[PDB]
DNA sequence: GCGGGGGACAGCGCGTACGTGCGTTTAAGCGGTGCTAGAGCTGTCTACGACCAATTGAGCGGCCTCGGCACCGGGATTCTCCAGGG
DNA sequence: CCCTGGAGAATCCCGGTGCCGAGGCCGCTCAATTGGTCGTAGACAGCTCTAGCACCGCTTAAACGCACGTACGCGCTGTCCCCCG
């Protein structure tokens, strides 16, 4: 095989990943396995959060994911939850949680 | 004729609009808003009409999270209620100014 | 045309909806007016940020990417818009 | 022009992983967002790391110390076990 | 005589805020730090400074949320803090979950 | 070794803190915090350390860690 | 030197050096190790006024750390600039709650 | 015995220029280079950013202004870039 | 550890503000048309930065003496808590 | 027993003193400066083509304003024990 690609055996381009660490100013030299292990981990995280939200869109009958379920995804998930604690996601909307003291007895 | 007793409709209320993600504010009145406050800032700037929506996006997000935490802060006063000095103590430890 | 007391605009009826979204059942009268005031404070920290991006790139139009970079930069990250 | 986009990576994935499944236009908008935010993340830690050990070049090492400090546990174990996997993989071949 | 209770309570607090002294004695906090370490990796070494900014970061940190506790004991009416008020304190820094 | 931070410590840290009366409870549920606290901090900073290939902890792993956890500390090597 | 000819104070070589190797960007103007070595500089004497200020107040004649965390915890514009940070040996400001306070 | 740089003696000499009858410890002096430095990075950075942001290869005085711009609360940011412009067109006077 | 004081907490009741509903009123949202400002893409010339080498003092570590200040044992001031009176 | 005015603790204020880190100078060296070449990033003027603003009216969903009473905010009390001295 051609592509760097390939040779790892990864679906995200590691020559893209490679570019851009360089037209990116994060230092002189870059090595060669680190686009490798980054352009990696991407993927086990694209794939990571994929995975969840697809499972959100088969709960909720859907072929096709809305960032909801994205949303639903990221906040079921505590560790994903906390990689992107502070960030906001475009449609997302909040965790269906209502307050024990609110309910009537 | 029929009437739902008070706090009965709240609960339907947010159980409706935490199952959605559709904007709250009016996408009207927000606009005006923002071009207002930009205005004071430097005259004459025009906006991307996805830019308008972005700081919305933005906007809401925050205040649901905001209110999220002023809520916290009423049941922390063995009330159930709202109040400006929720979100006051809600901001301070935020360590918001 | 003149632009004034638009803030008025954030009605009591939203300022409600997004309260139920976020949780809460019981809404004190005095809570409308300081949410437009933290609202405000808000829009205002973003635009300034947001401007001084526009002005930067020598722009009479604020981007979406403006927009994007300002709340990075307030540790308020988003995603939808770019970035 | 040319707007590049992980859009297809993204796909190919999600085909991986959930086949009978399609994401919508703001759905991939925000994938693509997400890459690019820990992108960064990562990229840039590394480059704290190359600095604080007065060193001129960013390899796979600092990648993954990098990834030791940004990610939370399960997250940054598998990601690392991963990650120097298809370094080996890569060297190799 | 006796002095009424929260009287010396009030003094203390007066003594501590006029100095810059640290107050957990160092060598306890010495040994806390070694213990939490080691579970992380064996046979290390600290330099005496690395020990000390630790300390200094962990008090620092502790006053702060000593100081939004105490606001949350006080929105309660109360004057006692009380782990609740903690648990709130963090809760709304985005400490705890 | 956690309990060697002693109540009067922590009552100590609650008065600079502006606090004037103290629970039971809270001495322990402090304990917790201060774990949890530096768990974090040195577990940023050991990090460091294995990445600088050394056998003692610095003051500048120390140091970035706590910039890492926006914590920024002055005063050793800013 | 520069520090000169631009009347700093501050090592306007020193901080053209640090620009160019701390992997900012490919390239580094002229004027910008000078515009920053003078922000630096003026910033550096705000807090070393108002701190000084403070050793007087509190009748001292050299600054320690507590004298800055005076200075800056007391001015609101540094206070939020160093909102962050933890100043060793900085103590607090002196604060009591009202209601804690004796009727 | 390593060389180790700081700003130790430029803080002074600034001290002097705004209390010249006043004095500082190692303590306190740790802490103003401290300051210095994280104040460096955060403008640095911001700058950096910039740069990227408009697809640019150099951080000129103008980036390093508006990063200033971005870093500064109102009045500080505000005789900030005073004695930034003023600096600077001093520097471009003498050659 | 001892001893007792006041703060937490639970119960109750009053007063009223905020939720609910309806009729009235206002302006958001829609899509449809028209106008040009400004972004984004383009194309040439050159100024400004990087890069190399050779010379020069600014800045650092190492040095000692000296005084700002951290220490102490005596006296000066402002709070508080006991006892006396009704 | 509650309320008032009194009493004595606890900490500022001082004068002698005393010691060690400030702040200063000694001299070496390495980072800065100088003089200089080369090319390219980006300034700037030209040009086109998107989308931002504007403006209107048919439609109506949302917002406003008021009426009513219910159930919650909070103020009071009263007890028991958990903290302070
Ligand atoms: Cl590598
Ligand atoms: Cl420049």
């Amino acid at each position: 095989a051609k592509t760097r690609s390939s040779r790892a055996g990864l679906q995200f381009p590691v020559g893209r990943v490679h570019r851009l660490l360089r037209k990116g100013n994060y230092a002189e030299r870059v090595g060669a396995g680190a686009p490798v292990y980054l352009a990696a981990v991407l993927e086990y995280l694209t794939a990571e959060i994929l995975e969840l939200a697809g499972n959100a869109a088969r709960d909720n009958k859907k072929t096709r994911i809305i960032p909801r379920h994205l949303q639903l995804a990221v906040r079921n998930d505590e560790e994903l939850n906390k990689l992107l604690g502070r960030v906001t996601i475009a449609q997302g909307g909040v965790l269906p949680n209502i307050q024990s003291v609110l309910l009537p007895k | 004729p029929h009437r739902y007793r008070p706090g009965t409709v709240a609960l339907r209320e947010i159980r409706r609009y935490q199952k959605s993600t559709e904007l709250l504010i009016r996408k009207l009145p927000f606009q005006r808003l923002v071009r207002e406050i930009a205005q004071d800032f430097k005259t004459d700037l025009r906006f991307q009409s996805s830019a308008v929506m972005a700081l919305q996006e933005a906007s809401e997000a925050y205040l649901v999270a905001l209110f999220e935490d002023t809520n916290l802060c009423a049941i922390h006063a063995k009330r159930v209620t709202i109040m400006p000095k929720d979100i006051q103590l809600a901001r301070r430890i935020r360590g918001e100014r | 045309k003149v632009l004034r007391d638009n803030i008025q605009g954030i009605t009591k009826p939203a300022i409600r909806r997004l309260a139920r979204r976020g949780g809460v059942k019981r809404i004190s009268g005095l809570i409308y007016e300081e949410t437009r005031g933290v609202l405000k404070v808000f829009l205002e920290n973003v635009i300034r940020d947001a401007v001084t991006y526009t002005e930067h790139a020598k722009r009479k139009t604020v981007t979406a990417m403006d927009v994007v970079y300002a709340l990075k930069r307030q540790g308020r990250t988003l995603y939808g818009f770019g970035g | 022009t040319r707007k590049e986009s992980y859009a297809i990576y993204v796909y190919k994935v999600l085909k991986q992983v959930h086949p009978d499944t399609g994401i919508s236009s703001k759905a991939m908008s925000i994938m693509n967002s997400f890459v690019n935010d820990v992108f960064e993340r990562i990229a840039g830690e590394a480059s704290r790391l190359a600095h604080y050990n007065k060193r001129s070049t960013i390899t796979s090492r600092e990648i993954q110390t990098a990834v030791r400090l940004l990610l939370p546990g399960e997250l940054a174990k598998h990601a690392v076990s991963e990650g120097t996997k298809a370094v080996t993989k890569y060297t190799s071949a």
